[PDB]
Parts: C-alpha cells; structure tokens; sequence
C-alpha cells in the first residue's frame, strides 16, 4: 500500500533544508529494534529535531521509544493501528525525547561517556529546535479573538452546566463543574480552538478556565471563611452585584500579596543547612568495595525516593517497581566507604566535578518546600 | 441567571469606574489597573478613550493648574526676564506673576499668582501648561476677573470636557517569538505618539574654591552655560568646573585649555544632549569685597542676575507701596508673605548688618549658584513598560518599522502584538469584549466611509464633507445605521440619542475620525455575549476576520494561516520604578593596575592569556 | 467626540463632591472667616488657649493672635546668634503668627512661630521636597479596641507622710482639669458626662456590656470625624500641655513678668509645630505624581488610626460607601485605603449616611454576616 | 586630595613613555636626534630627586597632549621622561639658558602682551578709596619659578651640547643663573600663550 | 562592573549571548578602546579619553567599528567572557558578549530566551549584575558555572530539568502546526 518507508538515521543525516521539504502523507519509519511506527511528516520532523545528540554519534541504535508516535506499531492486524491516538505534543514532551536520546547514547557505550557533552548537546538540541521553529513556523501562529470566546462559549453542554445548580459545594464542585470538565478532555468536540488546544497541551490550567465558562464557587477573606451563598456568574459573561463582587474583590488581591510575603521569610531556613552541609565534600566516581550495607524498609511513599540506588540481590536502577513495597531491604548508602559514586547512588552522575554534593543536597531541599508555598 | 441586569453605579466604585467591563476582570488585575493609573507619565499624543464613562468627564475637573481663587482685580502685572529687542534680551520668559486685590470682601486681601510653562511633581517626569489664549490676552493691570478662572492648562484637558490619559493603539493577538514572558512588539510610528516630557534641573557651584569653564563659545564670548531657548551641547556638559591654582595659569588658565574640558581632574554634569533650556536662576554672594572670580567670566551670570534683582526689587517696592497707604489694614495670603521673604533674602543687605549666610539643606552657597531648568522628550526604545488599561502590562521587547507591521485586508496597519494566551491565566476578559467592539466599530465607521465617496485611513476635508451631507437620503441611512449598531452594544446610547435634534452633524462627526465614540456606564442593561453573537452572526456590524501578512524575524513577506482580528486596545505607558582571583582583583589596588596595566600593553585588549 | 453626546454623558453623570475632590486638608485648615479675617487654623489655637484658660492664674490672659508681616518674618528668620545670620534658601510654604499674652495688663513679648501653609490639592512643600495631607478616620466618642476601652483626650490619653499629697495632687489634676468643653461636644454618643467621676460612672455601667456583648460592629467606616487638624498640630498641643503643667504641677506661686516671660520663652519657640512634620507624622507623604490629575493618588489617601501612629480586616458594607473596594495596595488593602470622593460628608468632617443606596448596602451587610 | 579614578593614571603612567609622539603633538617641526640627545641623559637623573622648578617648567609646556594635573598622580620613570620631552621643546624654540635648568640635581615691555594672551587677571582689593588694577594671572606663576631657580645652587647633567648653545663656561660644573632668567621666562610664556591662542 | 535590565533575544541566536547596550559598553570598555584609539588611531591618551566619554550618549560609526573589532579579536570564543549574576547554579551563568546596541535609548542587556528558567525571568524590577573577565584564564575557569551546567536533573537520576522547557507562544506555534487536521484518516488515505 501506498506508505513510504524511511529509516531512523537516514532521516538524522538529511540536512535541514531537506528534512523541511519532506512530502505530506502516511508514511513508514524503520527503526533498528523490531518495529516499525505509522505517524505523519509534521510529528516526525519534529522527533528528529529531539535526536540532536545521535547525530554526532553514528554507530547508536535508535529504539523505537523515541518517536513521538511511539503507539503506533506496524503489526500483523490492522486494527491495532488503524484508529490509534497519537503523543501529545507538550512543553515537557520535547524535554523527555532529548532526556531518552541523551540516556540512550549514555547506555549505548557502557558507563563511559561524560555527562557534561551529553548536556551541552541537551541544550544545543534545544537551541536548534527553537532556531528551526520559530523561522520554519511563521504562518502557523495562534491567535485570541472575540470569536474564539463564542465557540467555547455557545456549546450547549457548558450552557447545560450554569442553569439550574444547586448553590451548594456539591451541586458546583462536583456537577457543574464535571459536566465542563468531560468535554474539555473530548478530543472531538473543539477542533483547532486556540483555547482548547492549549489546555491540552499544557500551557492552560483548568482550574482557571472553570471559574470563567462556569460558576465561580465560594471565595475567602482575610482569614479562611465561606461566605455561605456563591457566585452566580463567571467572568466571561460579568458580575455585577455588590456581594460577589465584593467578595471577589477580598478574594483577588489580599490572598496574592501575602502568597508574597511569605517567601522571604523561608529564606533563613535553608541557609545554615547550606552552611553546615559544606563539611562533606567532593564526589569521586568508581566502588568502595565495602561489605557494609544497612536496611531500610520500603513503604510506597518512599518508593519514589529510592528512584536511584545500588540494590543487592543474590550478590536494578529503576523506580517503578510496584512489588517489594513492604519488605525490609538490605542496600548501600553513604554510611559506609572506605563517598563513593555507588553508595551514594545514580543521582551523582547528574551532579557536576566540581560542585560540592551537600550544597546541592541543601538547594534541592531548600527549593521544593518554597515551591509549594 | 440575572445576566442583562446590573446593580453598580458609578459611585460604589472609585477608580474602578473609569473603565467598563470591571466585573469580567478580576480583581488582582482590576487592582493593577487602578495602581498603574498614578504612575503613568502624560505623552505627546493624547486622546479620550473610544469606550467613554462617567468618569473621564469628572476626573477632567480635578487637575494641577494655575487658577483664580476668588473674585479678584489685578493690581501688577509682573514678568521675570524682560523680553524684546536689545543687547541681554533673553527671549521666551518663563515665569510671568500677577497680583491681584480680592474684591467682594471687607478686607480686601492681596495675592500673587505664579504662572509657570511647566509643572512636575514627579522626578524627571512632568508637562507643560498650554495657556488659554482667550484670557491671557486680557490680562492688564485694571482688570476684573472671576472665581476659579483658569488660564494655563494643562493638554491631557480637552476643550470639550474629557481627559487624556493614553493613546487607542491597533492591536494584534499573535503568538510571535517577541511575545515571550510579557513582551510587546511594537510600532515605530506608534512609539513616536508616545513621548514623555522629562523636566530635570542640574546645580552648580563656583566660589572661593574653583571657577567656570568656557563651553558653548568661541575665541570672542565667554558662555559658560547655555541660554533660554538654546540646546545643549549634543555631549550633554553642562558648567564643566576647574578648580582655582595659580601655578598653573599658563597650562590651564589659557583659551585654549577653558574651551577644552578634561573629563578627568574637573567636574562636569551630564545631562540630555537634544534638550532646550527653559529657566536660569542665579544667587550671587556679592558682600565680598575682593571676588575670587577672574575678569571677563561674569559676562553671562550678571546679566541673569541684574534681571532677577529688578524683579525682586520691584516687588519689594510694590509690597512697601502697599505698606504706606493701608496702615495696620494689610492682610496678605500666605504665600504673597513667603514670597516677599524670598524677595528679601535675595536682595543684599546695608552694610550697617551682617550679611546673609545662605544654605540650601545644609549646603553652603559660594558666591554663585546657577540652576538650570532643561525640557527632553524622551523617545522609547527598549525596556519601556506599557498597560493596555488593564491588569496586564509588558515590556516592550522589539521595535519594527512600519511597513513590517502586520497588516490587515483592509489596510489597517498594528500598532502592538500582544500574547492573547495570557487571557485565560490571568483572567483579564474585558480586553476581548473592548478588542472586539472597537473592531466592529472601527470596521463600521470605515465601511460607512467607503459607502460614501471618501478614502478610509484618510482625514477627509472640509470640502468633502460639505458634498456627503447634502444628499440627505444617504445621511438618514448612516444614522439608522449608527443607531442600529448602538441598539446592540449599548442600549442607553440608543436610547440617549433617539432623542437626536440635528441628526447630520452625528455623521459628520463619525466619518470625521476613524471611530464612532461609545458610551458604556458601569451600569449597562446589557448581555455581553448575546451581543456577541449578535455582532458574529449579522449581516452588517461584523467585524472584518481574515487573514493578516507580516515580515518575520528573517526576511520574508508571509501570510497567516488562521484568520486574525485586529482592534484597538486603550495603551498607556509606565514609568520604570578560582573565586579568590576575583576578590583580589577588587580588594588590592595592585592587582587592579595588573590588570589595567594587562589590558593597556597588550596587543589585544580581549583575549589576554593570563592578567596578575 | 459628538458634542451631544458628551451632552448627554455630562447630564446622566453623578457629580462628585469638591469639598473633598479639591482637598479637605486646605477645607479644615487655612479657611477664611467672612467677617474677620482668620485662618480655621488661629481658631483651632484660640479653642486650644482657651480650654487651658483654666490653669491660668488671675491676671494671666491669652489675648487673640495676630498675623506678621513679611519684614518680621525674614527679621526673625535670619536672626544673628553666633555672628552669622542663617538664612535658608528653600521653596517652603510658611507663615508666621503672633500669641500676644498678657498678664495683668502689661503686654509682654510675642512668641512668634510657623505653620505648615497647605496649598490646594492637599500640595503642601516643606524644605523644597513636595509632601501631601492625608486625613485619618478618628472615631467619635470612645474608640473600642479588642482588649479594652480606650477614650482619647487631648493632654494624656490612657487605655482602660509625704505621699498623701502626691495621691491628691494627680487627683487633682484629673478633677477639674479634664473638664473639657470641645469635649462635651464630641461625647454626645449616648453619653451624659459633665462631671468627670460620672465618665467613670458611666465606664462600669453604661459602657460595662462593651467588652463581652458589645453592640459595635468594629469593622465599620459609618460615624467618623475625619480630623486632619488634631493630627497635624500634636505638638502645639503637647506644648499647651506643658506649659498648663509647668503652671500647674509644679507650683501656684508668686509669677513676676521675668519668670512668665522666660516660661514664654522656654515652652513656644519658633517652629513648635515644624520640628516633626516630615519626621513621625504619617499624614504626611512623599508626592511622587506624574501626571497632571489629583484624584488618583493626591487627594484621595486615607490614614487609618494605627497607620497613622508613625482581627479588624474584615469585610463590611461600609466601605462601598466610605471606602475605595477593588482599589487594594499593598499597605491598606482592604478598601480602607483610598478615599471615593462620591461619600456625603457634612460639617465638621462627619462622615453621614447616604440615602439612595442604603437598600443594597444594608442587604449586602445583613448577606455577609450568615453562619 | 581630588580622587582621581584608579587605572586612569596607569595609562598616564604608559603615556609619559610615549616621549617622540607627545614631543611632535605639540611641534611636528622638531628633529629626532634632539630628542635622543634629551633621553640618554634619563637614567643619571633618575636617581636624583625632583626639584617642583622642573615639574613648573614640565606643567607649563605639554599641557596641550598632556593633563598637567597628572603630574602629581604619577611615578618618578614618567615626570623623568617628561622633563625630557620638554627640555627638547626648549631647546627647539630658542629659549637655551632655560632649558639647562630641567635635568638638574641640587648641589615692562610684556605685561600689555601678557595681558592680552592671558586676558583673566585677579581680582584685587582696593585700599582707601582707588580701584586697583587686577594682577595678572600669569606674572604670579613666573614669580614662584624665578623665586625656585635661584633658591639654591645646581649640577648639570644633561646633553654637552646644550651646555655650550648656552653661554654657560665650566669651572666646577656647578650651575649659575643669569640676569635676564625672568626675562627668558617670560618670553617663554609668551611663546606658549601664541601657541595655544 | 555593571548594572542593567534584561529584556529578550526574541531572534535566531545561540543560548550564550549577551547584547550589552551603547552606555554600558561604553565605560566597561573604556581601557580597550583607548588601546585601539591608541594604536589604529596617532590619539594621545587624553584625546581618546575625551573622545570615549563624548560619545557616551551619541553614536558614531567609529566606536562601533572598535567594538565589532574588539568582539571580533576573540578568536577560539564568540565573544567577551562575563559572569551574569542575579542576586535573588543556575542563578550565575557564563555569557559571551557578541553585540553592542547601536540604539542609544534602549539600555537593557539582552539575555538567551531558553536560559531565562534557571534564573527566574522578572523583566519589570530586577537589575542583574555583570562581571568582566579580564584574561582567558578566568574564562577557563568560571566554565563550570555554565548554561550547560543545570541541564541535567538535581532530583530525579535519570531526567532533565524543567527549565529547558520552551515558553508559552513558541509552544503554542508548534501547537497550530503539528495538531491541526490537514491529512485525511488513515483508513480512509488508503
Ligand atoms: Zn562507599
């Protein structure tokens, strides 16, 4: 049948000018494990722009996990690839291919490959996506008008869900606010709306779009009180009372300024952590060699903890084991050495030469609790 | 759901009625709009809003001018640094003060009144007072005038009641590369009808301990600061300063090296090359008997100085005058004493007493203290902060020319491109519905220009006009179809205006400029998305939605693929509000002169292989 | 724009208020009375002198205040005291006053001093530098606090062998020397006071069930006095005070016209009410205005009562009237903040209720308050 | 005392090495060999001590390619250099019974012309009712270098050329000072004030 | 050295490049350009200082030629080495000034669009410091302090950070390309 068949190099060696002038139809990608991906050109150009570190290495396989459209496997029934969803293209998917390609030429050639070259082809990768992108893309440019409010607007699922609520935290929270929620995840019904496609991708939150197509629900004060009736309208079509308004108004301004004011004063936290924890010091690659392991108990909070460590079994770098969630297990850490790269765990291979591990251990401690608040 | 009524009136809300759409902004960006009004600085071009309130006729009532305070007769007419024909003429008076005698009162009170050109009450920010040319020709010393009289305005104060707080810019929703982390794009001709006035005001000071230099003169004159009406020097010195020695008048005391400056070893002040000079004020400590100053330098200070005396003079002599007639009957307002104690405190002194030891915060005057006043409009290029009357504001991150603008089917050429993905994130939704129905008016106003035989994007004359308006079946059709358009968006208008005595001059102030003005109260029965999909889906009133061409970062004319809206939107602009080496290089003067000795004997500046 | 319709804009706006839109600051103070020619500030020196009268020995009396002349001011400005004459060459709005004491006759030296001279727009400049006028909210009669009543007095103000005659000399001078007439008329809130063991009859009594079962709302802006006179001049006050306490507290001896006139000297010099205006008084800020309008951020600054010494958040119908809602900077962001110029303000700055929105203002007081 | 941007006077430092270019920024009529003869005579006098006679005479002339305020915010190896650009210019221009005294180690018909080459005078206090005339600016500044040469007695060591193109025979090669010094001096200021007019 | 804002290089660029504007390279680079005043050009030292400080706040085409010139003599680099504070790893990279703004009123120092997620990007009130590196030694050395150098993960073993992800309208151009429906269904292209 009519499907064109190219390979997963001989695409990375196609010039620029070449890979953009490439035809628009279905077409066959081999790749060197045993599969074989159905896509389209537009998906595909940009899953090469992610293979940027392969390129300087010419004898790296190329998986078939590095395609956006990854699903999509050639099999010997049609009906596993005839109507199949592809990848979504998010802000974060763009990161992960390069992540996968990086480690792929990492776990090519065993151990032995600088992580430094790795990321400044990481970066240099993003550099010619966003240089390839932004000049190759000039007429696909999204746009915001008055006609975009009135598609999502006028559907008569989202005008279902603002007549006759319950003005109650259940009848808003969990009906009207649903009956929105499982039309915005419909990738039928909004084809090629700005706003739509963006939520999809990423780059909208759902928790800011309820509050305009639906109701606004039960805003606070100064100190955390319900003020027992809601709002009646959202903010695409106005309020205008003198009580929502006024409620919206201590619910505006006065929460984010105090969301402000309560980040300076974490900043002496982390500081003398930061300050004590230089005494450990540099990080020298290799293995002990010691016959010192301590025990620790597994529990599926701290499952994701252990994401990087040495296990011993028998005399398995991974984080996603569903099973060992309740037994006591017996693994290396940095309380033993005769700090080694082993004990202290596959995180170290992300860390810098010259970059103290403490210091970094203090930052990351320091910057996920000031995240949250 | 109580959709088409509204219950706010324009005084439960305080700046918040100054724009419509407040209840589909908000509030963490409804109280941005009201913080960034108060730091916008007044532009060149200055319009009222094509979204009109209430409050744009109020606000215009309630500014910093120059006023009459009670029904008064002037007495004196006074005026520093005559103007006319002669040798120190110095032309362009800045500051013409009038005293008046408060008439309707038992104690007939006197007063002064200080008009100046300008007023700034913000460092390097302000604006000048465009005088009322119908009252200051009347001014005369036997004249009655009224209360609250107010010559020199300022020009955000239209003669019809309004107020300019900005300038309606064409803007286009793209997600172009310059858009990134709130960034604008904008026009070069839209740049230009946003300029700031900046009024700074530089000091100087030579005594005892240095004297003047000779900038701004040749072999002949001695010049040392610029006067009324001339620029600065287009390297922005102004009163270079050489400090006194003796030993060295041959090298230093000579033609050419005081018309010379040597940026070190002097002390000069910097300010705006292209700028005029508006006033010069000059205090001189003339009790000492010998004058540290050389001969043939106060050339230029004692003619300012001689001028400013005889005006401090001559108020003294009008306050004594007044004194002798009404004995113990004077009653003065309090700034008419202030300014007689200024008066005092800068004439000399008899010798039968000390003489004046003058400061300025505790900062002694030496004998000369020249105080120049200079004007520069400042054009934006780079980091400048604008608003578009909303919570969203941006810094301006890419100037383009004009014909590498985007552009519409019609001809409209943008002036901004905004990001609209930020709408949804911080929920700012009265720019959509302000986009759209000044699109829709815009595109109306033109289309009721095309009908006729004009040209649209043009200012028609007035020998056009009298040839459009006398066909009165085609003026009738353009009001029903002007009241058509108001039934819909805004209905007090429709019904403001169906009571309409001389319906012709309505037309002929639409197809005058390129919009029909819209009233839109804070209180509108009005339901904003049913006028949406009224505009959407009618035949006539709809906006022009098609495809918009641009030059992108390369060179290349191309053309959008989705159909793109461009309406304009209120702007307004903001004022802007190992490791040891590196220590020892700063923390030691040996090893800084290692390194400017390192970048000075060097065959390259850049690239030195080691410094010390 | 069509002239009919700005016509027709003009005829269905709501005009606002100019005895606040022009500034209430030049309103209260520096107002001229239309038969004799007195700034309201000399009047509030004159209601000052005259509650302290009763201190005063016989003979001693405050006899009016006079205005100077220019030639006494820059006299007296530039006075030589070291032999060199301090002159101040400064754009400064002031004025001098004369205090023409008296006693027993004889007329003894005047004490001159100066005032701050506030301009239109509430513009006044000190020292070259621009400043602004700012009112504060000043709660009638007894201001209610969380913890305890607290009565604001002129003189002092508190929150609720050899020794005997140390005992009844402070009761002595809390007897008859609180006795205050300009305060009578601002405890006329359900209070019957003349005599000063009835305020603290009425404290345990009348006032006893505000501190478990109070009928305040303490979250309200309705009934306020809006003073920016008392704030401005505190040290003037303090110095009346001082010299009623010099006459009272330390002696009622023999007075010669030496010891009176050295008293004179010591308690009024030249700049009584000048030494602290830029330095404690939160009145007073910084003008930092860009454009050419008033009502933005120059006349239309509020200071509360606790901002102003240089939980109760919460929300209210009130300040959709007396307040600015949806106008929340980072220091008052409340609405207690700026000032809608729109409010209905009466004599004597007390701030009185509006008619036509009381319907939607009281509903939506009776809807915030529901649990 | 006037603090002066620090790596400023290093390149005051570099430029006082710079003897030919700033000697022929002045006068490009000046022979190179005269300036050679002037340099060879560095390194003797550099282990000697300056004497402010010298540095006057160094400020005075190269004023127009060098600040003459520098000269005190400079080392010894720079104002050595520049007494040796300037004792070139004085030996060029004519003025030799001025030009011994530069490299030197310790053992009226011009005032209506100076007047007008050097027109800003000093200001003068009169005494009982008479306006004094000012004092010119420039007889004050020779007055302090006449009153420095004949301080104290002088060793030549400079070029033996100069030493005969002044009339100057040696007895003890200790350096005597001639009647007509403040004329010469004089006449050398007018020479400088005709060049920079 | 110095002190400015920081707008967007919203262009084709390389992740390491700083765009200094006229005033600030103006008085950092005084000493190199009176060395090329003094070396092209037959100027004294104090004519190249009066000529550097006069053309502060006004063009000309011959400073501009020196900075070209004097970007250009960096052979094996792009540029001038810096170190790009920001005071609230990541937070100081190492830069290559490559251009000088020849527009006077724009004074900003323009920083990489994808390096403006480690530090965060606050174009409204956050001045930057900048630091000159004055031989290549230092600019050896402060490579550890590099745009590459928080590219790699902190948190997880095996990930790349999250401020290598792309912005807002650059994601959403990408967005209109590549999910828009312009082929025919599978099923139905055969
Ligand atoms: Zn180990």
């Amino acid at each position: 049948m009519n499907l064109n068949r190219y390979k997963a190099r001989d695409l990375l060696n196609l010039s620029y000018d070449d890979l953009w002038s490439l035809p628009s139809e279905w077409h066959l990608i081999e790749f060197d494990d045993g599969k074989t991906v159905v896509s389209v050109d537009r998906i595909t150009k940009l899953s090469v722009l992610c293979w940027y570190p392969l390129k300087h290495y010419k004898d790296c396989p190329i998986p078939s996990d590095h395609h956006i459209d990854f699903n999509r496997i050639l099999t010997d029934n049609p009906k596993d690839y005839l109507n199949v969803e592809g990848g979504r293209v998010t802000s974060k998917a763009m990161v992960k291919h390069l992540n996968k390609a990086i480690w792929n030429i990492y776990d090519w050639s065993g151990e032995t490959v600088d992580p430094e070259v790795l990321s400044k082809l990481a970066i240099e990768g993003k550099n010619w996506l966003y240089n390839q992108t932004t000049v190759k893309l000039s007429e696909y440019l999204a746009t915001l008008s008055m006609f975009d409010i009135a598609e999502v607007y006028n559907h008569p699922k989202v005008r279902e869900a603002n007549h006759n609520i319950e003005p109650t935290t259940y009848g808003i929270e969990k009906i009207s606010y649903g009956k929105v929620k499982e039309v915005f995840n419909d990738p039928t019904q909004f084809i090629g709306n700005s706003i739509i496609e963006g939520l999809r991708s990423g780059t909208q939150k759902t928790e800011q779009l309820l509050q305009a197509f639906a109701w606004r629900g039960f805003p606070t004060d100064i100190n955390s009180d319900i003020f027992k009736y809601p709002v009646t309208t959202g903010y695409i079509d106005g309020i205008w009372n003198l009580y929502e308004n006024m409620i919206e108004s201590r619910s505006g301004t006065k929460a984010l300024l105090y969301n402000k004011e309560l980040l300076r004063v974490t900043e002496y936290f982390n500081r003398k952590s930061q300050l004590i924890a230089q005494y450990v010091q540099r990080l020298h690659p290799g293995d002990c060699k010691t016959t010192i392991l301590a025990e620790y108990p597994v529990t599926k909070l701290t499952l994701k903890a252990f994401k990087g460590k040495y296990y011993q079994k028998e005399d398995w770098i991974r984080g996603n084991e569903t099973h060992l969630i309740g037994t006591k297990q017996k693994f290396r850490s940095v309380f033993g050495c005769n700090i080694c790269m082993t004990c202290y765990g596959r995180l170290g291979i992300n860390i810098p030469k010259g970059t103290n591990i403490g210091q970094v251990a203090a930052v990351s401690m320091g910057d996920k609790i000031t995240s949250a608040v | 759901s109580q959709l088409g009524r509204r219950e706010i009136d324009l005084t439960l809300l305080g700046h918040t009625g100054l724009d419509p759409w407040y209840g589909t902004t908000s509030s963490a960006r409804g109280a941005m709009f009201v913080t960034h009004i108060g730091q916008a600085p007044e532009v060149n071009g200055n319009e009222s809003r094509y979204f009109l309130t209430g409050a744009e006729l109020e606000y215009a009532k309630y500014t910093h001018d120059v006023r009459f305070p009670e029904d008064c007769r002037v007495l004196h007419v006074l005026r520093k640094y005559p103007t006319g024909i002669g040798k120190d003429s110095i032309r362009s008076n800045p500051v013409t003060t009038i005293i008046y005698e408060n008439y309707f009162d038992k104690y007939k009170t006197i007063g002064v009144l200080h008009v100046p050109e300008y007023m700034s009450h913000h460092q390097d920010f302000g604006y000048e007072l465009v005088k009322n040319r119908e009252v200051w020709e009347t001014i005369a010393p036997n004249e009655m005038f009224s209360k609250d009289t107010v010559i020199a305005q300022s020009g955000a104060v239209k003669k019809d009641g309004t107020l300019g707080m900005g300038v309606n810019a064409n803007v286009v929703f793209l997600s172009a590369a310059g858009t990134i982390e709130d960034g604008f794009v904008a026009n070069k001709n839209f740049l230009k009808r946003m300029m700031p006035t900046s009024y700074s005001t530089a000091v100087a000071n030579a005594g005892r301990k240095a004297f003047f230099l000779n900038m701004y003169g040749d072999d002949k004159i001695y010049k040392p600061f610029p006067d009324i009406g001339d620029v600065i020097r287009p390297d922005g010195v102004i009163f270079a300063i050489r400090d006194h020695d003796d030993d060295l008048a041959p090298a230093e005391m000579t033609p050419r090296a005081l018309r010379t400056l040597d940026r070190t070893f002097d002390r000069a002040v910097i300010g705006t090359p292209g700028a005029k000079v508006i006033d010069i004020d000059i205090w001189r400590d003339e009790r000492v008997n010998p004058s540290p100053t050389p001969t043939g330098m106060d050339a230029q200070l004692v003619k300012y100085h001689t001028h400013l005396s005889s005006y401090y003079r001559e108020l003294l002599k009008i306050y004594r005058g007044l004194l002798a007639r009404r004995k113990d009957d004077l009653h003065i307002t309090e700034e008419f004493e202030r300014l007689i104690v200024t008066a005092q405190m800068f004439l000399p002194q008899p010798d039968n007493v000390r003489k004046l030891s003058r400061f300025y915060r505790l900062d002694p005057l030496d004998e000369w203290r020249v105080e120049v006043t200079y004007k520069a409009q400042k054009m934006p290029a780079g980091a400048f902060k604008m608003t578009d009357f909303h919570g969203g504001k941006g810094v301006i991150c890419k100037v383009m020319e004009d014909e590498d603008m985007p552009i519409d089917e019609n001809g409209n050429r943008a002036d901004l491109i905004i990001f609209g993905g930020s709408t949804m994130r911080r929920s700012n939704y009265g720019r959509i519905y302000e986009h759209g129905f000044g699109a829709a008016a815009r595109d109306l106003a033109q289309r009721l220009r095309v009908e006729a035989g004009l040209d649209r994007h043009a200012k028609p004359t007035q020998q056009q006009l009298n040839s459009v308006m006398g066909n009165t079946q085609w003026v009738d059709y353009a009001f029903k179809e002007l009241l058509g358009f108001y039934e819909i968006i805004a209905p007090t208008m429709h019904s403001k205006m169906m009571e309409h005595p001389n319906p012709a001059e309505h037309v002929k102030t639409v197809l005058m400029d390129g919009f029909p003005y819209i009233y839109a109260p804070v209180d509108d029965p009005v339901d904003l998305m049913a006028a949406v999909n009224k505009l959407i889906n009618s035949d006539k009133y709809r906006p022009h939605y098609g495809k918009v061409s641009y030059r992108d970062q390369a060179g290349k004319w191309v053309t959008t693929k989705d159909n793109v809206l461009m309406g304009p939107l209120y702007m307004m602009l903001l004022e802007k509000i190992p490791t040891a080496e590196i220590l020892d290089q700063t923390n030691n003067p040996l090893a800084h002169a290692a390194v400017i000795e390192s970048w000075l004997t060097a065959e390259k500046p850049s690239s030195v292989p080691v410094a010390v | 724009p069509d002239p009919f319709l700005i016509e027709k804009i003009r005829e269905n706006t709501p005009c606002m208020n100019p005895t606040l839109a022009n500034g209430i600051t030049v309103e209260h103070t520096m107002t001229r009375d239309p038969n004799t020619g007195v700034n309201m500030t000399r009047r509030y020196i004159d209601s000052l002198f005259d509650i302290s009268s009763v201190l005063f020995p016989d003979g001693f009396k405050y006899e009016g205040n006079r205005a100077c002349t220019p030639l006494k001011h820059f006299e007296e400005i530039t006075r030589e005291y070291n032999a060199k004459r301090i002159a101040n060459i400064a754009p400064t709005d002031m004025y001098m006053i004369d205090l023409m004491f008296s006693y027993k006759g004889e007329m003894l030296y005047p004490r001159p001093m100066l005032l701050p001279a506030f301009k239109r727009g509430n513009m006044v400049t000190i020292n070259g530098a621009k400043y602004i006028g700012s009112p504060v909210l000043t709660d009638v009669g007894f201001s209610v606090l969380n913890d305890s009543i607290f009565i604001p007095f002129r003189r002092t103000k508190l929150t609720f062998g050899k020794v005997e005659e140390n005992i009844d000399s402070h009761l002595h001078s809390f007897c008859n020397s609180l006795d205050e007439m300009t305060i009578e008329e601002l405890k006329t809130v359900g209070v019957n006071v003349s005599t000063i063991w009835e305020l603290l009859y009425e404290i345990m009594t009348s006032l006893a069930h505000h501190l478990y079962a109070t009928d305040i709302d303490e979250t309200s802006m309705y009934g306020k006095r809006l003073t920016v006179l008392h704030y401005l001049m505190s040290e003037f006050n303090y110095a009346v005070s001082m010299f009623g306490y010099m006459f009272q507290s330390r002696r009622d001896r023999e007075w010669t016209v030496q010891e009176l006139n050295e008293g004179l000297k010591r308690s009024f010099k030249l700049q009584t009410a000048i030494k602290r205006l830029t330095v404690d008084h939160g009145e007073l800020d910084t003008m930092s205005n860009p454009n050419s309008s008033m009502l933005i951020k120059g006349t239309s600054i509020l200071v509360t009562q606790d901002r102003a010494k240089t939980s109760s958040r919460i929300i209210h119908a009130s300040i959709a009237e007396v307040g600015q809602y949806k106008n929340q900077p980072k220091n008052n962001p409340d609405g207690r903040g700026r000032l809608n110029m729109y409010t209905k303000v009466g004599p004597t700055g007390l701030v009185e209720r509006r008619e036509e929105v009381r319907e939607i203002i009281d509903n939506a007081q009776l809807m915030f308050r529901a649990k | 005392k006037q603090r002066v941007t620090p790596g400023d006077i290093v390149a005051y430092n570099l430029d006082a090495l710079d003897v030919v270019k700033l000697v022929h920024k002045i006068d490009d009529t000046v022979p190179v060999e005269l300036i050679q003869e002037c340099l060879d005579c560095v390194a003797v006098t550099a282990t000697k001590d300056i004497y402010p006679h010298q540095i006057l005479l160094a400020q005075w002339v190269m004023h127009k390619a060098f600040p003459a305020r520098a000269f005190s915010h400079i080392n010894k190896n720079a104002v050595n250099h520049l007494l040796a650009a300037a004792q070139s210019l004085m030996w060029h221009w004519g003025f030799q019974q001025v030009a011994v005294f530069m490299q030197v180690e310790l053992y009226i018909k011009y005032k209506d012309v100076m007047d007008e080459l050097y027109p800003h005078q000093r200001q003068q206090r009169a005494i009982n009712g008479v306006p004094v005339a000012p004092v010119n600016i420039a007889g004050i500044a020779v007055q302090s270098a006449h009153a420095s040469i004949r301080s104290s007695n002088w060793i030549y060591h400079g070029p033996d050329r100069l030493f005969k193109e002044a009339e100057q025979v040696t007895q003890n090669k200790v350096l005597v000072v001639p009647a007509t010094i403040k004329s010469v001096i004089t006449e050398l200021v007018i020479h400088l004030g005709k060049l920079n007019q | 050295t110095a002190r400015a804002v920081i707008t967007s290089i919203s262009d084709p660029h390389d992740y390491d490049e700083l765009h200094i504007p006229w005033g600030v390279g103006c008085q950092l680079l005084k000493y190199h350009l009176t060395n090329k005043l003094k070396a092209k050009f037959n100027m004294t030292t104090r004519e190249a200082f009066s000529f550097v400080y006069e053309n502060v706040l006004q063009y000309n085409q011959i400073i501009a030629d020196l900075f070209k010139e004097l970007i250009a003599e960096a052979a094996p680099y792009k540029g001038m080495g810096c170190t790009f504070h920001r005071n609230p790893r990541g937070s100081t990279q190492q830069f290559f000034i490559t251009k000088v703004k020849d527009d006077i009123n724009d004074n900003s120092i323009s920083m990489s669009v994808l390096c403006l997620k480690a530090p965060n990007a606050d174009f409204d009130g956050d001045q930057l410091n900048l630091t000159l590196m004055p031989d290549v030694y230092l600019t050896k050395a402060t490579e550890r302090i590099a745009p590459h150098t928080w590219v790699l993960s902190i948190d997880e073993p095996h990930e790349i950070s999250g401020n290598l992800e792309l912005q807002g309208p650059v994601v959403e151009t990408i967005i209109n390309w590549a999910h828009e429906k312009y082929l025919p269904p599978l099923e139905e292209w055969l």
